[PDB]
């Protein structure tokens, strides 16, 4: 069970900046590496994004609940998908100056099928 | 208004000119009823901002990159005043800057000590608050080594006055100390600059406008202290600025304020600031009282504050185009009348 | 509850993207030195939800963590201020809805 | 001294053991004293005798002070924003709720009538379920009362919006009480009726173009509907196709269309807001305004009841024995406390510590520092019999 | 250079602690004892000062007994406590009990005070304790005889009195051999530092330094002549290049 408190983000820079704000990730002591990782929309390469993915899932284990953007998480589709597990939690939510889409939406595709 | 016109003459008159392209409440309500940016892109095409978002095509066109390039056109009419200014009007423009460029110090150590790169830290930068070593206080910490290495040279060396380096190098709460602190010895020194070389008629329609800043500031310091804050009175007594209608008898009680409530019966007893601490958006009170401190200044013919009064008024319709877009992008109308018109 | 917290994430993002603008200085490179801490977090129970054991989570927001200091930069500093007070609402609402995703 | 003053009367409640003797006059009865000596005999005495309580032990009692102190002071801010809700209301203006009827007995009268009100409260219940049940009263109608004037604040700004929509500027306002079958057409398809916001320069203007907006225009439409000082507010009938062109030909002219057609649900529904939100306002303020009275009263009696209880708890932790004590409210005439004050520090003052003891006069209030706030719970400067000072 | 700093700063400690009371191989075993000697100085040290503090705590606790049975000879709480803070307790204590108190002081000869408080009652108790623990006071609780813990106390002070007779005579037999040779170890560091900080001003291009600098031209045959004749003199047969 508790081994993992933060939560962390792939999300477009202001979504990211409040969230720390209002306190949830943070820059650790003693890696001096972020809990978080910022966007610049369409700035970033595609593959930026699936080492950070990586880094949160799997590099990291302090990680409790991982929050994606549905723009984001589109355009590394493959890895995302890919990723099934539960610790850490993947909850998509929609991105800034986007809809809700369920087809950005990784889980609601697994449970659909084979209901 | 006898010896105005030798070398400023044309600086008002286009100023003059600038001042009647500022949005007035019908152009407002003509903003407040677009349905897309791209609708308030056209609308503000019929505007003297004509043709400013000519080069973004509908696609890439984001509230905030109204806010970038509608204040970019603010920074490069100032920069057309104050190219053909001399004198003692070039130095009054280059009092103006030195705000910004006190912002833009505070915000450039501020993204070195979170490690942030040196290269998106400077396009959040005040393009007006731009001197040449700029860029290069990311090469220390301490407050020592960025006066004495880069900000001798600087325009903002004689402000470094009672920032006391107590040799801790720097964390988020002394950085807020150390611009607070140069905000005040900037507001000081640009108030004596006003009342000894700027002319008469332009001194004390300035010195209101400039008491006002002070004021602000003052209430802004000692109501933010409560919350992030845990400080002595003595050393909040060096962020308050002395030079407003505020000074004498309210901030020494908005220094020893520790609640709210020391807040404001301390300015229930000034009487133009009265009732900004009941009701309402404060900061809203503030940009109010600014733009009606604003409009008088215009009123007032030869006069070099009508510099002042004109760019804050400009900052002012930045702000309220920026919030109307924003409001007209994120579908929410609710507040879409928040604007502030008074012209 | 995936539509909610879009709405809810949204309308706190363009509060937070309007002061960043306004007070003419990139206000998250601030925030990110002075983020080292959460103040919200989780606690991790498992529930039997028949015979298998799932992943619960109830949050706690530490009282023993003082604010941030962004403030205090002048007239842009009060929009820092109500900024964080609207968005540690927001952001409550996303972990609390997220407990059952897991 | 003061602190929401009108023209109430300002009260010291005092309690004394019963061997005490004044020493400022010697030999003097206690009660006679008060009435007679004290402040030129300008002082009215009121009975003011509270009955005896389950006090609990010696661990416990530190405990009952340090709550009636916390709990006094939330009653006592709680009322002042129940009267700063009134005053804003207009339902206080020069003088209403701190001298008005509290349950037909204004409230100098009710203090010399109240002794302890056994309206729930109970001798033959314990001290703590007093403070809890009191309490809570205040805590809970102080929250119903502030919840009708945020939502009544709220219910003003809609109602505000709602008449510059029916007639005033036109930015978002779209009419809808000024129609008619002919100025406003709209029963097939064919024919729709666009308007035209146009500032009264531009009101000849308008009259000249109407026609070469687009094509298909219909002759003589142009009239003014309705006017207002920025704006002169045009109607026009044109073909459906049509109100594009018409639209964009408009805001090159610099005017502002208005888009309302005469489909009978916009009529129907904008008109409906107008009324909906005028009564939504209507009703609530009088609920609210009634709902503030009651509670006022309310919240008074049980500020009383804390104070009372405050007094006498604390009597006992001073004096020590006897637990029967001679209590009395004094009403002071306005501006005349400070000496009152003073007088009675001096001939009692003794009883409760022969170096404990001080001069001292009137009440201030303040955050800048915690002493001389005369509380159980804080830090304050030790008063040298129990006295406690009521400001209406 | 790092090494020679922290060296600095140890001899440096050494030159603390007396005041408070070459080639490569014959450095590299005179800083290994300059550290097996600051190690257990070090050691030493601290092992005095927090038991000269042990030797204060006791001493602090017999005056708060000797000035508290006087006062009973001429509910109650004795402790210690430090001078500037004894109005302040007065103060919060007689803000906690409204009155209800009897607050004495008796000044103990940092310095310090006694205090007695005589909580007249109960409930209030543990909440005086946090009045007094906050601001660190020291209570003294007996509740036997105070005479019988005099005893128990001076049978302490004496035998950790004899081991500060111990471990400080060992300390003033060890800065016998420091303080006759600090003037080496000292004027070793300063100059190897001076060599170290003055060879990260050279070139390191080809496994080989570039010297360039400055001298004055009646010195050029000297070092012209110094320099050939010492490359020669030691074997090692890589000439150095001398240009101007």
């Amino acid at each position: 069970a508790e081994k993992r408190t933060l939560i962390a983000v792939i999300a477009d820079e202001d979504t990211t900046t409040g969230l720390l704000l209002a306190g949830i990730g943070q820059i650790t002591p003693e890696t001096q590496e972020k809990n978080f990782f910022v966007y610049q929309e369409g700035k970033t390469t595609k593959e930026e994004i699936t080492d950070k993915f990586n880094h949160f899932t799997e590099e990291r284990d302090d990680i409790a609940i991982l929050l994606i953007n549905q723009h984001i998480a589109e355009n590394i589709r493959a890895r995302v998908d890919s990723f099934t597990n539960a610790f850490p939690a993947i909850l998509e939510i929609p991105s800034k100056d986007h809809p809700y889409d369920p087809e950005k939406d990784s889980v609601l595709k697994r449970v659909r099928k084979l209901f | 208004g006898v010896y105005f016109n030798i070398d400023n003459g044309f600086i008002e008159g286009v100023v003059r000119g600038y001042r009647n392209g500022l949005l007035s409440n019908n152009q407002y309500i003509n903003l407040t009823q677009c349905d897309t940016l791209e609708d308030l892109k056209l609308q503000l095409s019929s505007t003297d901002y004509g043709n400013f978002l000519s080069s973004v095509s509908s696609e890439s066109l984001t509230t905030s990159l109204i806010q970038e390039y509608a204040s970019s056109k603010l920074y490069h009419e100032f920069n057309y005043i104050r190219d053909q200014s001399s004198g003692s009007t070039r130095k009054f423009m280059d009092y103006i800057t030195y705000g910004y460029m006190i912002d833009n110090v505070a915000l450039m150590i501020t993204g070195t000590i979170h490690d942030r790169d040196k290269g998106e830290i400077l396009q959040r930068c005040h393009p007006l608050g731009w001197f040449d070593t700029l860029p290069t206080l990311s090469v220390a910490t301490d407050l020592e080594s960025l006066y004495e290495t880069v900000l001798v040279d600087t325009p903002l060396a004689p402000y470094f006055k009672n920032c006391f380096d107590t040799a801790e190098e720097l964390d988020d709460m002394n950085i807020e100390i150390i611009r607070n602190k140069l905000y005040k010895a900037y507001l000081e020194d640009f108030y004596n600059f006003v009342t000894e070389e700027i002319p008469e008629p332009a001194k004390e329609c300035m010195q209101t406008l400039l008491g006002f800043e002070a004021d602000r500031r003052s209430i802004n310091i000692a109501l933010n202290s409560l919350q992030s804050s845990d400080i002595d009175p003595d050393l909040k007594s060096d962020l308050l600025p002395n030079i407003g209608k505020l000074y004498p008898l309210a901030t020494f009680h908005l220094a020893q304020a520790q609640d709210f409530e020391g807040v404001r019966a301390a300015l229930a007893n000034v009487y133009e600031y009265r009732g900004f601490l009941e009701t309402g958006n404060l900061e809203d009170h503030f940009y109010q009282l600014e733009m009606e401190l604003c409009r008088d200044a215009f009123t007032q013919q030869f006069a070099i504050s009508t510099v002042w009064a004109w760019m804050k008024s400009k900052e002012q319709e930045v702000r309220n185009i920026t919030w109307i877009a924003e409001c007209i992008a994120q579908n929410q109308r609710e507040r879409i009348n928040n604007y502030i018109s008074v012209y | 509850a995936k539509q909610k917290m879009g709405r809810v994430m949204q309308t706190a993002a363009f509060s937070l993207a309007e002061v960043s603008y306004a007070t003419g200085e990139n206000i998250g490179y601030q925030v990110q030195e002075s983020v080292s801490t959460a103040r919200f977090k989780v606690r991790a129970r498992q529930e039997n939800v028949s015979g298998v054991y799932l992943s619960q989570f109830e949050s706690y927001i530490d009282p023993e963590i003082n604010d941030f200091r962004l403030t205090g930069l002048g007239r842009g500093g009060q929009q820092v201020q109500r900024a964080k007070e609207i968005y540690s609402r927001a952001v409550e609402t996303l972990v609390e809805l997220a407990s059952l995703q897991t | 001294m003061a602190t929401a003053l009108y023209t109430a009367n300002d009260f010291i409640l005092i309690s004394l053991p019963q061997n005490a003797q004044p020493v400022t006059a010697p030999g003097s009865k206690t009660d006679s004293w008060f009435n007679e000596t004290l402040i030129g005999g300008r002082a009215f005495v009121s009975d003011f005798k509270i009955p005896e309580f389950k006090i609990g032990s010696l661990d416990t009692l530190i405990v009952e002070s340090e709550e009636l102190s916390k709990v006094d002071n939330q009653i006592g801010a709680s009322i002042g924003k129940i009267i700063e809700i009134l005053q804003g209301l207009n339902e206080t203006s020069t003088n209403a709720y701190r001298t008005l009827p509290i349950n037909n007995m204004p409230v100098p009268e009710y203090l010399e009538n109240f002794q302890w009100q056994t309206r729930k409260f109970k001798l033959d219940k314990s001290i703590k379920d007093l403070i809890t049940l009191i309490s809570n009263e205040s805590s809970q109608l102080d929250a119903d009362v502030r919840a009708t004037y945020a939502n009544y604040n709220s219910a003003k700004t809609n109602l505000a919006a709602a008449e510059r929509k029916k007639t005033g500027d036109l930015s978002v306002r779209s009419l809808h009480d000024i129609v008619k079958p002919e100025d406003f057409v709209l029963n097939s398809e064919h024919l729709t009726t666009v308007l035209v916001a146009v500032p009264k320069s531009l009101k000849s203007d308008f009259e000249k173009s109407y026609e070469t907006l687009s094509k298909n225009v219909v002759p003589a439409s142009a009239s003014v509907i309705a006017e207002d000082a920025e704006y002169v507010l045009f109607n026009v009938h044109l073909f459906k196709k049509n109100v594009q062109e018409f639209t964009t030909a408009a805001r090159e002219k610099k005017f502002i269309p208005r888009e309302f057609n005469y489909s009978e649900e916009l009529i129907d529904q904008l008109k409906k807001e107008h009324d909906s939100a005028a009564s939504l306002e209507q009703s609530l303020r009088v609920q609210l305004v009634r709902l503030a009275k009651t509670a006022y009263v309310d919240v008074f009696i049980n500020w009383f009841h804390i104070k009372a209880l405050r007094v006498y708890v604390e009597s006992v932790l001073r004096y020590g024995l006897p637990p029967h004590f001679n209590i009395k409210i004094i009403a002071v005439p306005p501006k005349n406390l400070s000496k009152c004050k003073s007088e009675l520090i001096d001939a009692f003052g003794f009883l409760g510590g022969n170096a404990f003891m001080k001069d001292k006069k009137g009440k201030i209030n303040k955050q800048d520092t915690s002493l001389h706030q005369y509380a159980s719970l804080v830090d304050t400067e030790y008063e040298p019999f129990v006295m406690y000072i009521i400001n209406l | 250079l790092r090494r020679f700093d922290e060296v600095e700063r140890m001899v440096g400690f050494l030159n603390e602690v007396v005041e408070k009371h070459l080639s490569l191989e014959n450095v590299n075993d005179m800083v290994k004892e300059i550290t097996d000697c600051e190690s257990r100085a070090r050691q030493l040290d601290e092992s005095l000062d927090s038991l000269r503090s042990k030797l204060n705590d006791l001493l602090e606790q017999r005056q708060v007994i000797f000035e508290c049975s006087k006062f009973i000879e001429v509910y109650m709480i004795t402790g210690s406590i430090r001078r500037t803070k004894v109005d302040i307790l007065n103060r919060i204590l007689w803000r906690l009990l409204r009155g209800n108190l009897i607050f004495q002081n008796f000044p103990i000869e940092v310095e310090k005070d006694c205090f007695i408080i005589f909580t007249h009652g109960e409930t209030l108790l543990k909440k005086v304790k946090r009045v007094i623990d906050s601001l660190n006071g020291k209570i003294v609780s007996l509740n036997t005889r105070s005479s019988e813990l005099v005893d128990t106390l001076n049978r302490q002070i004496d035998d950790l009195q004899r081991i500060l007779d111990t471990t400080e005579q060992t300390l003033h037999t060890e800065l016998l051999v420091i303080h006759d040779q600090l003037p080496v170890w000292s004027a070793m560091t300063k100059r190897e530092k001076y060599v170290y900080t003055t060879l990260n001003k050279f070139q390191q291009e080809s496994q080989g330094l570039i010297a360039e600098g400055w001298v004055p031209s009646t010195e050029l045959i000297h070092l012209q002549d110094s320099l050939k004749d010492y490359i020669e003199t030691l074997g090692s047969e890589y000439s150095t290049v001398f240009n101007v």
